[PDB]
RNA sequence: GUGAACCGGAGAAGUCAUUUAAUAAGGCCACUGUUAAAAAGUAUUCCCCACGCAUGUGGGG
């Protein structure tokens, strides 16, 4: 089945989708895009400059219906935006408010011809110039070619068939969807109904810019029964690995006495008949680790090497006994641990 | 050419500077909570100390009229005198006090020499101090901490002429943070009465608030500027630097110092010469921990070798090096653990860096640019 | 948890010659006297070996001097925020209470190691009001995860939830 | 921080100078790199550096800002900064799993 | 071709945007407040710069 | 090429001064660690290799 509808996602940390109400120096977003707003984004991806938009191409794009669906319906915030004029000529400094908003997410779907669809979502994939939200300083923060087409029907159809994206796992959402829609023409209802509020984003031309009235109606979704909640993918929260030792499972089991026989049952410091293996590099623990990250000991030498670690700090690079510099250090310990140690306690404790 | 000073410090239980509550001020950095000197602090107690005395050009206050009146041994002519300054343009705020005007001591005799004369109008007379006043940008603490006086017009009456009374500031002194966390303490005290019969009993603890910490401290001083804010002298900016330097090195903020008594010192000043500024405090984002055996202070200069050493390897460009010098008290803390050596120098004596720094930044030397003297008073 | 559990139950096993050995170590390290180090190495290390997930060597040694010298029988749902909680709200909001709220808040600047004496003043305060329960094995895990966010969010919501009954 | 520069737009702007294009691109990586905001730094004198810079060559645009959509919380064994890029890493490791291939291999 | 170029900075206290009162600017992202340096602030400080004349 | 493009809210500032937590207290009374042993008058010493095979000699772990 050729396409029918073509599905554009507008999401960004910030973005703004100027009225007509901006006239003087405050310029604000009204709810959601606009006709005109996104057909500019679909002429600058298919590289028309505002010239020769207006005769061509233009009246094509124009003879769409397109309905957006707000989720994340977005918090205003406003900005200081000053403009320096000098740096006519003076040292005046122009001020300004501009309003963008913030969180939002809007699913845009718009409905017509399908070869003209199938040449939009073509030139989608790879834009000839930058793409962004209303302004400049605000780029996507998912892919707009996002959704593949269809041959679906009229626009509430249209705007079923896309899950409701979550992000992290707490995330709060809402029940009610409220979307914007065209009205639509057939002669039985040929008036203007009475629900229906007037937009100025019809778009003529861009250079002297031209824009028309449009009638728009408003509609509501409900999670659950027209849109199905999907789930985040990846991992966003992140944390170093730190592999806490494991001294039973089985891998560990195997590589100890590998590395006990790999040192021919003597301690490494003090030649002793080794019985239990230290760590150096800790970054492989929990089943994973080499023979080559182990050094055997005996019971006095490790605990020695566990007195000098106790407070040291050391994270992931731990005492090596066949460092020539730790030597001193641990035959002292071994001194203190001879002279001062009482073998009816341990043999009383166990 | 910038040069740029870097010190840790490490101070006793103390409160060098404290906010409304009384409590020492803090700030958060990394995520954790430090301990924090402002930068305002910083640059009085330096400005205001017995080794910034033969500099000390200038003065900041709202009763200009007090000082043309003690310019004088007569009556003098003390309220046309705050009527010329309303009529200046330091207009009463809410009909209250005056508006900080930063000025040399020297042009001071200028206004009493004006504002006495008694063939002109008030009109001109305060054009007259306006101008003198804006043409006051010769002093080194004003070509260090930079001006800016506007008066608020609410008084200009279309008929004093004002002109560039702003002074672009050549030294920039952040605020310092603490290179580990912040353990702020409660002294608890309790006021005591002489005489041995009370005959009576109440609790009256006080309290008073401290904290101790490891600072770390960064300056920066734009050689260029301060050869175009003292209109082309290169011995007043030599000496200048040097004596900043120097008082830099030997003072402390004169907070609760008469029931602490915390005049500590540097155990590592690195100065560097530069193209573009760098700051070194991203050395601390993972707060210094103590562990079994170390100084707090030699954990701190080892992560700020370390810090410094990944700087010069990864923003390394032959165009424009940087070659800087470290100090330690007889080598008490050298840069790192031994390892890793980046400084072109290690000196042990104060004088000496001193010494070594104004040699690179003229060829001068300590001895020579102290005949570069200012106003004293 | 296990190891936890296993390791204050061993904790509760000793009696009075071990305890005092404890009890003469305050303020101490581990790797400074050797009858402390063995006492506290044949407790431990079996527990180490066998559980992947009992506690660090710090906070043992922390809970273990802290059990030596505030004896407190082990109890569930007698976690330290509870008994604070219980404990302040019976003073005048004036001067005491804020004193009290400052020694209890102090602990959140502290890390592991610099805690020992900070619980030991509020555990002498729970004693001085007649307390004979703790939580140990509570407060073993809260040590153990200490520098994160929602463990000191769970501890202050504990607290205030306790102080506005 | 997030930048783009177009390759075409910018050669068009300059007419052919492909040396002249992309002189301007290294001076503009190395100048929004050791480049800093003037706003009241004579008080605070905040000079850092960044701790990281990804380079990236793709079809669409896109901007990693969905990475940091949990705030990032600071443990015993990190700072802000590496959490930070290991949750970029996280991100672009999913992005990289998800959005790939189709004849377009995208260059890090 | 599109160039891409993404950056992590971490900077010392500071306020280096400013709202009409005095604060630094900020926005609203993930159910937090986030500070925030302008669009036009940085595009301002990379041109009319030194490295950038030189 | 999108009420869009082109666009700094910027310059500036010591929270300084004053203060004992002081006067007092016994952790006291009671308790076997007891019952047991040849480092030596044996009847196979835990493994490999040279020889002709009358409870055989040499060599090495
Ligand atoms: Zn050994």
């Amino acid at each position: 089945a050729p396409p029918n509808t073509l599905f554009l996602r507008l999401e960004g940390a910030l973005q703004s989708w100027g009225s007509n109400e901006a006239k003087f120096a405050l310029r604000r977003t009204a709810d959601a895009p606009t006709k005109s707003g996104v057909l500019g984004l679909l002429c600058a991806a298919m590289g028309i400059g505002r010239a020769e938009a207006a005769d061509s191409w233009l009246p094509k794009l124009a003879n769409l219906r397109m309905g957006v669906r707000i989720d994340r319906p977005g918090i205003r915030w406003w900005d200081f935006h000053t403009v320096g004029a000098g740096q006519k000529t003076r040292a005046e400094t122009l001020l300004s408010r501009r309003e963008y908003l913030a969180d939002a997410s809007f699913l845009v779907a718009l409905q017509g011809e399908p070869e003209l669809v199938a040449k939009l979502s073509a030139a989608l994939a790879k834009p000839v110039w930058a793409i962004y939200l209303g302004r400049k300083s605000c780029p996507p923060s998912r892919p707009v070619c996002e959704h593949p087409p269809g041959f679906y029907n009229t626009l509430e159809e249209a705007l079923s068939a896309v899950p409701l994206q979550k992000r992290w796992h707490n995330e709060p959402l809402p029940q009610i969807l409220p979307c914007v829609m065209d009205w639509i023409p057939g002669y039985d209802g040929e008036h203007a109904p009475d629900d229906a509020e007037i937009h100025y984003d019809l778009p003529v031309s861009f250079q002297p810019p031209r824009h028309l009235p449009r009638f728009v109606i408003r509609r509501e979704l409900v999670v659950g029964e027209d849109v199905q909640v999907s789930r985040e993918t990846g991992t966003s929260v992140w944390r170093p690995k730190g592999t806490r030792a494991d001294y039973n499972n089985s891998e560990y089991k195997k590589v100890r006495a590998e590395r006990l026989v790999m040192d021919h049952a003597a301690c490494m410091v003090c030649k002793a008949p080794a019985t239990t293996v230290q760590h150096v590099n800790y970054r492989r623990a929990g089943g994973k680790e080499i023979p080559e990250d182990l050094r055997a000991l005996c019971r006095l030498c490790h605990d020695a090497c566990t007195m000098l670690e106790y407070g040291s700090g050391m994270t992931t690079n731990r005492i090596d006994p066949c460092d020539p510099i730790w030597r001193e250090r641990i035959l002292a310990k071994r001194k203190e641990i001879v002279e001062f140690r009482s073998r009816g306690q341990r043999f009383r404790k166990m | 050419m910038l040069i740029e000073i870097h010190m840790i410090q490490n101070h006793s239980p103390a409160n060098l500077n404290r906010d409304d509550l009384g409590a020492p001020k803090t700030c958060y950095f990394g995520g954790v909570l430090r301990s924090r000197i402002s930068s305002q602090c910083i640059k009085r107690s330096i400005r205001t100390s017995n080794d910034f005395k033969a500099l000390l050009g200038g003065v900041r206050t709202r009763r200009l009229a007090d000082l043309i009146q003690q310019e004088a041994g007569e009556t003098e002519c003390w309220k046309k005198a705050q009527e010329i300054l309303n009529k200046c343009g330091f207009k009463n705020k809410d009909d209250n006090t005056k508006m900080l005007v930063f000025m040399s001591k020297d042009k001071i005799k200028d206004l009493a020499r004006i504002v006495l004369d008694n063939s002109l109008g008030l009109t001109e007379a305060a054009q007259q101090v306006a101008n003198v006043i804006a043409q006051a940008t010769l002093a080194p603490d004003i070509a260090l901490c930079g001006r800016m006086l506007e008066p608020n017009d609410k008084d200009k009456d279309k008929k004093v002429k004002w002109s560039n009374t702003t002074v672009e500031a050549a030294l920039q002194v952040a605020h310092a943070i603490s290179t580990h966390i912040a353990r702020p303490e409660i002294d608890y005290f309790v006021a005591a009465d002489d005489v041995p019969g009370e005959d009576a009993g109440a609790g009256h603890i006080g309290e008073s608030m401290f904290a101790s910490a490891c600072f770390y401290k960064y300056f920066s001083i734009d050689w260029e500027q301060l050869v175009k804010n003292l209109k082309g002298d290169t011995n007043l900016a030599a000496h200048t630097v040097g004596a900043f330097l120097l008082a830099a090195a030997k003072t402390n903020p004169s907070g609760k110092q008469n029931s602490f008594a915390a005049h500590n010192y540097p155990d590592g000043i690195l100065v560097e010469f530069k193209n573009s500024p760098i700051s070194y405090a991203n050395a601390f984002v993972r707060p210094v921990s103590v562990v079994k055996e170390s100084d707090l202070v030699e954990q701190s200069i080892g992560q700020l070798s370390n810090y410094v050493n990944d700087i010069r390897l990864g923003y390394y460009d032959e165009q424009s090096p940087v070659i800087g010098f470290w100090f330690s008290p007889n080598n008490r803390y050298p840069l790192g653990y031994k390892h890793s050596k980046l400084a072109s120098r290690n000196i042990g004596n104060l004088n000496e860096l001193v010494g070594a720094v104004l040699d690179y930044i003229g060829g001068f030397k300590w001895e020579e640019v102290q005949k570069s003297k200012a106003y004293i008073g | 948890n296990r190891g936890t559990v296993d390791f204050i139950a061993s904790l509760e096993n000793l009696k009075e010659g071990d305890l005092g050995i404890l009890r003469k170590l305050r303020g101490a390290r581990l790797d400074e006297k050797l009858p402390g180090f063995d006492l506290f190495s044949a407790l431990w290390w079996p527990l180490r070996q066998k559980n992947q997930r009992a506690p660090k060597r710090e906070v043992a040694w922390l809970i273990a001097k802290l059990f030596a010298e505030f004896r407190f029988e082990q109890r569930e749902g007698a976690t330290l925020p509870i008994l604070m909680g219980g404990i302040c709200r019976k003073l005048e909001p004036k001067k005491e209470l804020p004193r009290v709220l400052a020694r209890f808040d102090q602990l959140a600047s502290l890390d592991i190691m610099q805690m020992e004496e900070p619980l030991s003043v509020i555990m002498g305060i729970l004693r001085k009001h007649q307390q004979v329960c703790l939580d140990w094995v509570g407060l073993t895990d809260v040590l153990s995860f200490w520098e994160q966010e929602p463990v000191k969010r769970e501890w202050s919501d504990s607290f205030i939830k306790a102080y506005k009954i």
